[PDB]
């Protein structure tokens, strides 16, 4: 529902998503094949799955075609200083995409809104939702649409028949934690066939054996998953399948 | 500021209601402003919040395409269009402004709220009202007082006040609640104790006036006879 | 919905109450700020402390409010004769693209002592037997507090049709009053012998029946 | 919310015997045909061990809040379903990570978190006049929580109200240990006739679902359900029933043991090497039957109770300046 959904919201109010007691692969996201651009930085795009963080901060926002190269620490603009600024030490894991076909409409499309001007600088990770005018003089104005004050947040140009560095595009980054925590959503392995009666390797979460698997005729109490033997040793595991 | 709505208002199950919000004095060209219900039984929701300067519709996703919400400058006014209503609209809606900040969480607050406007809809739409008299019997009449009054029934719709000589009566009258009837009407009661040396020389009669209506009954009041 | 809340909360004339919400790790454990309100029976709701760390204009100092991980908190201290109203805690929801409130809680529990009620049975008029309806009416004044159970019966079958109980309101000897009707017909008011209105209050059982004939 | 009680008289606990109680798996493997011993948490058997009764023909009902040991013991001749559940903390003021378990009617209620823990929450359950069956309505067990993180629901179990007043039929035990920071919960039900002196009999106790809570538990205490009828005016003051209960409460020790594990692969017969000599030859030799011989169990030494440390007469202060 983070990815596809019926609408998304704006940039000064985004939604925020913690995954917490969950697991996740991370492989599927990448043989999409339909993503535009995708930057991963901090880890490596293919190797990201073996070692795992504590918590996953995931944000979804829209942006426009032209600036989707705004997204990186290093640089000064309109967004990525008044909206949502990238630290120094940013680890996150941003993927876009283009679905103008559901965010665009004839007629003009604006339902979200942007902020524009700002008094200062914002510290990272932090939302801005103020509606107050900016004033860039020294005299009030009681808030009107004159002189001297004018309106941060403004309209966009959403429009199904642009081109292609000004769509509508999808847009979201997946940041990683390392706290005291421990690691809670991490990387699993899955079931990919079973073969008996050859001398195989397995490794059922306890230990990793060489050896054959027989069918036995002895059936154990369904509260244990290893058996041992007179001789102290490991000659009969349960299969969890 | 201070933000004045509507009193109560009646409509149909299946039309569409028209209420306003009006806004005393300033600071309501540049803040956001919402609307949030509240219903007996359950919690509060939160249908949309349209902001007055770009005039652009943010609603939420549980609510569908039927509730529209728009805002005028020249006055500075927002008016609230609902069609195709059902048995659950039962409740009351408030006009609230929304007042950003910074920080981390960011979230929106209500500092500012309306007044409220009772929307109720039901079957028993308006009709003709008929209020009955009530008079006392021998064997009610044990000691040195008595009771009577006078019964309002088949009334539509709330609020309905009870008279007496046009409110020359002050002590002694107690008006009675309505209740929900199996086919959605209303009724009430009011009755007050005066002296049994008062029956034979001053008359009691009950003025119901009613605003949706336009009516004004004057029935009188008499003893029985046979009892 | 995603906030709940307890039902009810009981407390102490002048010892700490502490009530909190519970909701998900995305709408309040996720970092957005939660608001308190207070939603007074007969009121417009006003707004007591947003982000539990600064103090509007015009409330007590009272209130204080903190977040505790994943979850809100409300301490008071004292409880004064304003405190009959629910609280609700409200946080941004993502999942819902909105804000979205709790259950809601009521402070109030029983400040009713018992007393003797008094009811009166008063049979239709002529004039209403004309009009192809009977209404049989009961009331009650005089009592405390208000909570009644109302009974109808025809002497030989109680009646489990077209009952129906008003809620009492306040007199100004702090009393309370109310009145219950039974929806009939003239055609089977004359058959019947006669109707009475049964009563019960803290096992005071009260009887009155009137005679049509 | 819960409400005080007020003075009144009670009945002493006594003191009795355990019989080849407090036996479990000490491990999640099979065993057959192999004599294998462990160092674990187990109940010494022919030990001391308390007594608390729960009948009402009078007036007895005591909770205290007993310390919890490294491995506990609850046997419980469970017959119409009194004891509801069992909390633990350390000091019950809300301010460490209580634990909350609970058998209702409906399903199991397994909540760890920050409860206000009353002096002695106590379930009710009221007997009603229209509707003949027994119906839990007084939930008073805590007052409010602030926050909490771990929730997990167990399966569905279905519980009897009725209260009676005549010989037990059924036997419930319950271990809860804390190694590492997990929880460990052994329950089985076994049939039986009788109201004390527990038999002689064996029962295995075979381990359900781990909670992993990472905390340290050192109270405890069991929760009573009293019912109300129409012999008791109502008030849970001074008139009120319980039916008739009888718990058991151990202290597991750090005692080895040696299990014998059939062809079926349960538990048989449990040997103790620290109880008697002969069990204890029957522990060392790794054999139950044992032949006529002299044999080396283990060795015998004092511990020295005191130590003279002097001097003749040297005395002098130090600088350090
Ligand atoms: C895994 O799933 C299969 C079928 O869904 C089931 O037969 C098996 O018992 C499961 N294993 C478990 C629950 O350990
Ligand atoms: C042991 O007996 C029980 C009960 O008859 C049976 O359920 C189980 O399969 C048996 N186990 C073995 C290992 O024979
Ligand atoms: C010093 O030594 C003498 C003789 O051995 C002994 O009697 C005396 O007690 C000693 N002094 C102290 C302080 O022990």
């Amino acid at each position: 529902e983070v990815f596809n959904a019926t609408r998304f919201a704006s940039v000064y109010a985004w939604n925020r998503k913690r995954i917490s007691n969950c697991v996740a692969d991370y492989s599927v996201l990448y043989n999409s094949a339909s993503f535009s651009t995708f930057k991963c930085y901090g880890v490596s795009p293919t190797k990201l799955n073996d070692l795992c963080f504590t918590n996953v901060y995931a944000d979804s926002f829209v942006i426009r075609g032209d600036e989707v190269r705004q997204i990186a620490p290093g640089q000064t603009g309109k967004i990525a200083d008044y909206n949502y600024k990238l630290p120094d030490d940013f680890t996150g894991c941003v993927i876009a995409w283009n679905s103008n076909n559901l965010d665009s409409k004839v007629g003009g499309n604006y339902n979200y809104l942007y902020r524009l001007f700002r008094k200062s600088n914002l510290k990272p990770f932090e939302r801005d939702i103020s509606t107050e005018i900016y004033q860039a003089g020294s005299t009030p104005c009681n808030g009107v649409e004159g002189f001297n004050c004018y309106f941060p947040l403004q309209s966009y140009g959403f429009q199904p028949t642009n081109g292609v560095g000004y769509q509508p595009y999808r847009v979201v980054v997946l940041s990683f934690e390392l706290l005291h925590a421990p690691a809670t959503v991490c990387g699993p392995k899955k079931s990919t066939n079973l073969v008996k009666n050859k001398c195989v390797n397995f490794n059922f979460n306890g230990l990793t054996g060489t050896g054959v698997l027989t069918e036995s005729n002895k059936k154990f109490l369904p509260f244990q998953q290893f058996g041992r033997d007179i001789a102290d040793t490991t000659d009969a595991v349960r299969d969890p399948q | 500021v201070q933000l004045v709505e509507s009193g109560a208002e009646v409509k149909k199950p299946g039309s569409s209601v028209k209420v306003s919000c009006k806004a005393s004095g300033g600071t309501f060209s540049s803040y956001a402003i919402s609307w949030v219900r509240q219903a007996p039984g359950q919690g509060l929701e939160w249908m949309g919040g349209i902001i007055p300067i770009l005039g652009i519709a943010n609603y939420a996703q549980k609510f569908q395409g039927r509730v529209t919400i728009t805002a005028d400058k020249s006055t500075s006014t927002a008016y609230m269009e609902l069609s195709s209503l059902r048995s659950e609209d039962t409740a009351v809606y408030y006009c609230a402004r929304e007042n950003g900040y910074s920080g981390y969480g960011a979230a929106a607050n209500f500092d500012l709220w309306g007044r409220g406007t009772l929307v109720t809809v039901s079957s028993a739409s308006t009709k003709g009202p008929s209020v009955f008299p009530l008079a006392p019997s021998s064997k009610s009449t044990s000691g040195g007082t008595a009771a009577l009054g006078c019964l309002v029934k088949d009334y539509f719709p709330e609020p309905v006040t009870v008279s007496w000589n046009s409110g020359a009566l002050t002590s002694g009258v107690h008006t009675f609640p309505a209740v929900l009837q199996s086919s959605g009407l209303y009724s009430l009661s009011s009755v007050v104790t005066v002296p049994s040396s008062s029956l034979g020389t001053q008359t009691y009669i009950c003025n119901v006036n009613h605003k949706p209506s336009n009516t004004k009954v004057d029935k009188k009041v008499e003893p029985k006879s046979c009892d | 919905s995603v906030l709940t809340q307890p039902p009810s909360v009981s407390g102490a004339p002048g010892q700490r109450v502490t009530i909190s919400c519970t909701g998900s790790s995305s709408n309040i454990g996720a970092g957005y700020d939660v608001h308190w309100y207070q939603q007074l029976p007969g009121t417009a709701p006003k707004l007591l402390i947003y982000g539990n760390s600064n103090r509007p204009s015009g409330v007590p100092d009272r209130f204080s409010g903190s977040k505790s991980g994943t979850s809100a908190s409300l301490a008071i201290t004292g409880l004064q004769a304003e405190d009959e109203a629910d609280y609700y805690c409200q946080s941004y929801d993502s999942s819902l693209s909105g804000s979205v409130f709790g259950g809601g809680t009521k402070l109030t529990v029983l400040g009713q002592p018992k007393a003797a009620p008094s009811v009166t049975l008063f049979p239709p008029s002529s004039e209403e037997l004309q009009a192809n309806k009977a209404t049989l009416v009961c009331l009650i004044s005089d009592f405390y507090p208000g909570a009644v159970t109302v009974a109808w019966k025809a002497d030989s079958s109680p009646v489990k049709a077209g009952v129906e109980t008003t809620t009492p309101s306040k007199q100004s000897n702090n009393k309370y009053a109310a009145s219950s009707y039974l929806s009939l017909t003239p055609e089977q008011w004359k058959s019947h012998r006669s109707y009475s209105c049964q009563v019960t209050h803290e096992g005071s059982t009260v009887e009155k029946t009137v005679a049509p004939t | 919310q819960c409400v005080n009680l007020t003075t009144r008289t009670q009945l002493p606990p006594a003191y009795t015997n355990s019989f080849t109680r407090g036996v479990y798996y000490p491990d999640k493997v099979f065993r057959s045909s192999v004599l294998h011993s462990t160092q674990d948490l187990f109940l010494p058997f022919f030990s001391n061990v308390t007594w608390f009764h729960a009948i009402h023909v009078t007036k007895r009902f005591d909770n205290p809040v007993l310390p919890f040991n490294d491995g506990v013991y609850f046997a419980s001749t469970e017959k119409s379903n009194i004891i509801r559940g069992w909390i633990f903390g350390t000091t019950l003021d809300s301010k460490t990570q209580s634990l909350l378990i609970v058998n209702n009617a409906t399903n199991v209620v397994i909540k760890v978190c920050e409860f206000q823990f009353c002096n002695d929450p106590f379930l009710g359950v009221y007997y009603h006049k229209n509707n003949k069956s027994w119906m839990e309505s007084e939930f008073r067990v805590y007052s409010s929580a602030n926050n909490c993180t771990f929730e997990y629901v167990s399966q569905p179990f279905l519980m009897d109200l009725e209260g009676k007043q005549g010989n037990f039929k059924n036997l419930r035990e319950f271990v809860f240990k804390n190694i590492d920071g997990y929880f460990k919960i052994y329950s089985k039900h076994t049939p039986i006739n009788l109201v004390r002196d527990l038999p002689q009999g064996f029962s295995a106790l075979e381990p359900l679902v781990d909670l992993p809570i990472g905390i340290n538990i050192t109270r405890f205490q069991t929760l009573l359900a009293l019912h109300r009828s129409y012999l008791t005016p109502g008030d849970s003051s001074s008139g009120w029933t319980a039916g008739a209960a009888a718990y058991y409460v151990g202290y597991l020790q750090p005692r080895t043991f040696l299990l014998k594990y059939n062809e079926n692969g349960t538990i048989t017969d449990a040997v103790d090497c620290a109880l008697d000599p002969l069990s204890e030859t029957k522990c060392t030799l790794k054999s139950f039957t044992v032949e006529k011989g002299i044999y080396q169990t283990s060795n015998f030494r004092v511990q020295p109770t005191e130590s003279i440390v002097r001097f003749p007469n040297i005395t002098n202060l130090c600088p350090f300046g």
